[PDB]
């Protein structure tokens, strides 16, 4: 067994040099000496960026370097351009036999200064609880980098049933919105006190809260 | 009644206790002085109590192969399925090399893994001579509409015996009880053979070369997953030191059966048996009786319901119906000459009564070779009937 | 140069069966290893499945416990993923991916050595497998109301994409972000569309959505009032 | 190049002229003085006219079983599948009766009729010798930096001979061409012998034999055909006490075939190309032959070892070195010495070891002596000396 | 006395398996024959199948060429029907029935003679088969405008059964006929919801339809106007 | 082979004696010496009624009775009753192996006066139309008995592609309602000048005509 985790975001400005950080459970020397690294950029199919943990394929752009240790395997771009705001993949062994992709960093390449994210969060319509329903929609804009954690609770409780986000999206000016619907009964809705909507960005949380009464 | 209409049918009589044998597919007609005819069939053999002694694979199939490899000197190669008990693995040895994915120049060990699934096997069961249970219907002649050859048995009462239990009283209503103290006369004894039973058909073969048999088994107490001796219907193949490969030897199905010629064969159906060996039997009749002797004679009418026909062994079955009043009542029945002077032929089902006027009553009797003249019932309206 | 195309990604009932196709072009094939990965709407890759040049080795991830079976034909030069008991987990884009570095080892493409050096070069545009239960809906539209100040309508519960959402029959376009839509478990899609507007002209300005649904040729006319 | 690495490879050196014995799994390398050194292997073995003469069932299914019975007097039963090639079918009596459906007690005529469906079958192909298609690959020893073991053969040239078609000039990109005249020795003459195909498996057995299997089989004018000949040597009708009428299959005979094939030649199979045990001798000619750049000058820079010296199953090494001199295009200086550098004492493989591009370097084959040696690549300075051992 | 009960109906995917089970007892079920029918809803009864005592005579119709399997499981008591390669023209209830009278001339229940005396005295109460291919889905409900006058409301491509219609919240009682569903060689089922009210009150009196279509939680208000 | 066809309807008064036919179509004396009848009341498992051509089991009433010829078989019900308002089937044997059913007859036994069909016929609405689809409506309501047949035309063309109808059911007032439908594209609705709907009952034929114009 092995899992490998990533960062969700690395910011970077242009001409600055960025490294994305792949590290492994219950993984070891050889799960990073057979690290790849692909690079995704938006709508596109992936490319091989790295193999064999630090060897770079032909045509890959000389500003691309990689680095694998026993513990962690990482990437490295010195020159960061515009076209390089990507989203990146680690991979390695899962066992013997099978292999597995890390949790992706979507790399940003600042061109813009960073922006906190404005929160809104509704309450189900009355219309929509007429019809024996009840969403509750939380609408995240202008942030930047574009992107952010979304967490739900009921009361003081983590909910995750029912909970389904979007992919950040570029608003007319440059900066990301995504949004974050919780689904539940009239009656779920009405059973407890307050709910609440956690946005995490750049290691800050914006939480807002609203209640059936 | 059931009897009739059966060719392999045997007209046992008893002077005043009768032997009679049964088999399958022959019934007994037993008849007596003043004692109710009687029908007996041998309607199912089964054996009970049968430990599976081994349960031998005939085809199989290999599924979800699974290899891995190793370069030279880089140990020996290994996969969980190899612990898997489903699983047959074998090792080997591969050329390897710098055109091969190595390093090195060596022999790089190889693991072949797949899963051992059996898509038809036999059965060896171990069958104790006295656990063989036999099942017997006596059906009385008692002329019911339909009882003439109904094989349901709804009338006859069915009786189980075994080679020890083999004094049993029957009790048949209306007309006593009837004592059967049987005994079995197989073609071989259980003692040393082993029943093997394969799909519908079914053998019983020496022990010995039951367990010498050299195909895959699961034990009676495995009846599981863990196929012993797999190799015996599984092969390896790596003739070039390149590739090892995992190949089945194909259906032992047809093979089995050439080797079971010189066997005694049995027929089969999902563990009941129709076996060749013959049932001797005594039946004593003291306790028997006819049902209504002191009954008076009909005096209506009696009316033909059905066309007389003839049976394989001669003898004829008439259904007639009673008009008159008076039921319940004994039909007056004899069969003469041309001339009326003396009666020729002989009853079957003796004594035959009406239960009632709407159901008719079936008589087989034997008629005479040449002309006869079949009369049911007393004038007036006595039919008179004419056989060749 | 060297391509590959997939093809066989549709809609897909819950439980139902599909096979995609991969064909390959510009490389020798039959010693090439390929594998199958996956990637959710929006979210990362996934890897699937591999097989090697004989077929003799395929491997597959822990999610598939034995629902898919990977296949090739290399005088076709074609690549297939047979796939059972879908559910909506499954929904995904599903890549052919070329393993054209283990070539540089071993040209056989044959031996299946644990943890051997690998890189996924070569990718297919990808076939999209959507693992729903509904065909044609007209949405349901509920006002998200103010509370500068926004406001919004929500879209739930339409198949298929797309909706498009103007503003006071389009009179209203500065502040209007109309969001990607979410596929829910349910098989459904829903979005929403926001404006931010001056909190003191929430009294004055009506603000009606006008939500268009061409597949199922509905319109819904909402007025967002606070 | 190609055999390296293999273990059942022959090492072949020529006294112009050369005998070879190619056969599946083996590779031949072949040395002759100023000649290129050539690795030949057998990569396929077809038969391409084969006349299917008979095929069997082994495997059999009775499916769409019918059957009709008569009463007594009421005449012999009939159905349309008695007429269909594809049924067979077996007419019985039966004990008929009131308790029976009959009006009347006697032996009613029945019929059962079953469609033959064949799940296995055996193929007896006859092949004609001259009809056996052999594929060899010839792959120089160039020292490519690839080209060893490469089994995608981007670097031999594949040609295909038949046993009368046995001398073909096979052309080799920079060496000249190289005559082959070839013959085959099978284990068994395919005269009378038939090639008895099953699944996977392939075996060679006499023709009367053959014949005489009690099977039901197809002959090879019907090929995809439906009338079963002989359908009773797999079928079986059971009436035993006059009751009903059963249809029952005898059971596969694979197993029973493999049993029976076991005093047989082997053949391996797939799809219709097999893997034969036997060998081809062929003859070999080099006058056409040429060492690519005999006229080339010696290196004068410097090489680098890229790879680790490995040692091949016979003994001999395999040396891939870089060069970082200049002059290329030209010729690597190569010997192996004793540690006193006194007498050249181990052989090339790897004859003419030639450099194409720097960057592309070179793989060398050398048979080192018995013992410690001296693998000097290059020339002073910088002159490459590593010692060896061999046990 | 004497019942047969099937199981095994339900939902099934065009082209799709399914097997049906009957369940008899209180009869000597050894010794007679049986067979299966089927009813499409609404129309005729159709024979399907027969199957002796033995199960060595195996009879079918022309329209199942091959893709239903009659057997029977004596010592159970039971009877099956293994269905394949289903298609929309199979949608029916199917029954389970004993051929009683043959009984009355074979006892044996073998004997497969031409045209020989039947009767199908014993009918169980039959298992609904439907073969159709959505999962859950809504109405679209539409309006049948007035042209005494009647109008209504037409409740196109839901599924499943039921839907419920009332006129004016339940107001409007008399004169209103909600019709049984039709089913649609799409799979969806359409009803129609008519009242017939005094001319004069068109221009004046509104009219309006509520349907409701609870699996799928929807409920929709129509306005019928001339 | 061997096909039975059955009168689609017959209709009696209480107290009368009826008589429906079974005929068939490569048949002969043997199809009709077993040809069975099955009642099936609404909602009802189907029950036998004869068998053998003419022989009652026990239990059916002895109104019942059966006759056959070399061409036909006949089942005469007399005294008619409310309770006997089925539909009957006809069976025999379609080969030596097979059965088959006739098309069935639905009796109507009159209790309440005749009354002859209300036809409406409802064109596409525009909100069905604007969803690219086209459904024509015929409503036939106040009928008794309870049996119609339906025909569809296309300007004069006989239309049965797309036609589902639905077994008449009993209105609030004892009639029966019965409802039929056209599904087309919008295309074909406005492909040819008129539809039809065409309701038969009890020998006489309404048929209300719309216009796409
Ligand atoms: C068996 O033989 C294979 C082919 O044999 C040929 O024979 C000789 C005579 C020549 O014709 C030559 O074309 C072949 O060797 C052989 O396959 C070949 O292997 C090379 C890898 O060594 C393939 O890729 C090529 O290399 C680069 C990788 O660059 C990195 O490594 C090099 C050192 O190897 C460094 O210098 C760089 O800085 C990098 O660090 C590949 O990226 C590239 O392929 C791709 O290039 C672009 C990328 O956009 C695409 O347009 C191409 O289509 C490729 O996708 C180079 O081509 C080479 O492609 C491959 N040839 C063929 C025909 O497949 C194999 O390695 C041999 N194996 C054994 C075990 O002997
Ligand atoms: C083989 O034996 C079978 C059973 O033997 C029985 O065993 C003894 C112990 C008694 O139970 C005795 O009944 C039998 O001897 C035997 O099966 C039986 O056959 C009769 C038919 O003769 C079955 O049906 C019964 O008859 C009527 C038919 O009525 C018409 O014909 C009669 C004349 O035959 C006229 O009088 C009438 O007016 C009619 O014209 C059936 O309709 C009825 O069965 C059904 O009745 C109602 C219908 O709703 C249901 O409630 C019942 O459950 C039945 O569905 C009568 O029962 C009789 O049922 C049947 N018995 C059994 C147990 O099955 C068979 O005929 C024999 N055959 C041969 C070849 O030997
Ligand atoms: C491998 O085993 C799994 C688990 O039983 C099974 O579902 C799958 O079908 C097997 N593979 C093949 C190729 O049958």
């Amino acid at each position: 067994q092995s899992v490998l985790t990533q960062p969700v975001s690395v910011s970077g400005s242009p001409g600055q040099s960025i490294t994305i950080s792949c590290t492994g459970t219950s993984s070891n020397a050889d799960t990073y000496n057979l690290v790849s690294w692909y690079q995704q950029r938006p709508g596109k199919a992936p490319k091989l960026m790295i193999y064999e943990g630090t060897k770079r394929p032909s045509g890959v752009s000389n500003r691309f370097s990689a680095s694998k240790s026993a513990t962690a395997a990482s990437l490295t771009i010195s020159g960061l351009q515009p076209e390089d705001e990507a989203d990146y993949y680690c991979c390695s062994y899962a066992t013997s036999r099978t292999l597995v992709f890390g949790g992706g960093t979507k790399l940003t390449v600042v061109g813009q200064p960073k922006a906190a994210p404005s929160v809104t969060l509704f309450p189900p319509s009355s219309e929509e609880l007429q019809a024996n329903k009840a969403t509750l929609v939380c609408l995240i804009s202008d942030f930047y980098p574009g992107a952010v954690t979304v967490a739900w609770k009921a009361d003081s409780s983590p909910v995750k049933a029912g909970v389904e986000t979007t992919t950040p999206s570029k608003q007319s000016n440059n900066k990301y919105a995504a949004s974050s619907y919780l689904s539940l009964t009239p009656e779920q809705w009405k059973s407890h006190r307050s709910y609440s909507c956690q946005v995490t960005h750049e290691g800050s949380t914006v939480e807002k809260t609203v209640a059936p009464t | 009644m059931r009897c009739i209409g059966i060719s392999n049918r045997d007209f046992v009589e008893g002077v005043s206790w009768v032997d009679i044998v049964l088999e399958h597919g022959s019934c007994v007609t037993t008849m007596a002085k003043n004692k109710p005819t009687l029908d007996f069939e041998l309607i199912k053999t089964e054996a009970k109590q049968p430990a599976t002694l081994r349960k031998y694979c005939i085809e199989a199939k290999l599924t979800n192969t699974t290899t891995e490899s190793r370069c030279p000197t880089q140990g020996e190669p290994s996969l969980n399925e190899e612990q898997d008990k489903r699983f047959i693995c074998k090792h080997s040895m591969v050329d390897r090399g710098w055109g091969n994915g190595c390093g090195c120049f060596g022999k790089g060990g190889i693991v072949t893994c797949a899963k051992f699934t059996c898509k038809k096997n036999m059965e060896g069961k171990i069958v104790q001579p006295e656990n063989l249970e036999y099942t017997i219907v006596i059906t009385p002649h008692s002329g019911e509409e339909h009882a003439v050859g109904n094989d349901t048995g709804k009338h006859g009462k069915e009786i189980k015996i075994t080679p020890q239990s083999s004094t049993t009283e029957a009790e048949l209503t209306g007309y006593g009880t009837v004592t059967m103290e049987c005994s079995p006369r197989t073609g071989l004894d259980f003692n040393e053979m082993v029943l093997l039973q394969m799909e519908d058909k079914a053998w019983l073969v020496h022990r010995q070369w039951f367990l010498d048999l050299p195909l895959p088994w699961l034990p009676g107490a495995d009846t599981g997953s863990n196929w012993i001796q797999k190799e015996t219907l599984v092969t390896f193949k790596n003739p070039h030191a390149k590739k090892q490969d995992v190949v089945v030897l194909g259906s032992q199905e047809g093979a089995m059966h050439t080797a079971l010629t010189g066997a005694t064969e049995i027929q089969m159906s999902s563990g009941n048996l129709l076996f060749t060996g013959h049932l001797k039997c005594r039946l004593r009749m003291d306790k028997l009786q006819l049902k209504g002797m002191s009954y008076s004679m009909c005096t209506g009418k009696f009316k033909i319901v059905k066309e007389i026909c003839e049976t394989q062994h001669g003898t004829i079955v008439i259904r007639v119906q009673y008009e008159g009043d008076g039921s319940p009542c004994k039909i007056p029945f004899e069969i003469t000459d041309l001339e009326k002077r003396h009666v020729l032929g002989r009853l079957i089902t003796v004594n035959p009564i009406v239960t009632e006027k709407d159901s008719p009553v079936n008589i087989e009797a034997e008629p005479p070779f040449g002309d006869s003249y079949i009369i049911v019932g007393v004038e007036p309206g006595q039919l008179k009937l004419n056989w060749f | 140069e060297v391509q590959l195309v997939e093809s066989g990604g549709g809609l897909v009932r819950p439980g139902g069966s599909l096979r995609l196709s991969c064909a390959a072009s510009g490389f020798s094939y039959s010693n090439h290893w390929m594998h199958w990965v996956r990637q959710a709407p929006g979210k990362g890759l996934v890897w699937v499945s591999r097989i090697n040049s004989d077929g003799s080795t395929r491997n597959y991830a822990d999610f598939v416990k034995g629902r898919f079976t990977i296949s090739r034909d290399n005088a076709e030069n074609t690549l297939y993923l047979e796939m059972n008991s879908l559910t909506a987990d499954d929904t995904a884009v599903y890549y052919c991916v070329r393993d054209g570095v283990r070539f540089y080892y071993d040209s056989t493409g044959y031996y299946p050595d644990s943890f051997f050096k690998y890189g996924m070069d070569v990718w297919g545009q990808g076939t999209t497998v959507t693992v729903s239960s509904a065909s044609t809906k007209g949405p349901s539209v509920f006002p998200l109301a103010p509370s500068t100040a926004a406001l919004g309508c929500l879209v739930k519960d339409y198949f298929p994409e797309p909706v498009t959402v103007s503003w006071n029959s389009g009179a209203l376009t500065s502040g209007v972000h109309t969001f990607p839509a979410v596929l829910q478990s349910s098989g459904l899609y829903s979005l929403s569309s926001v404006v931010t507007v001056p909190s003191s002209s929430l009294g004055t300005q009506t603000y009606i959505c006008n939500v268009n649904h061409k597949p199922s040729n509905t319109k819904v006319d909402k007025r967002v009032e606070p």
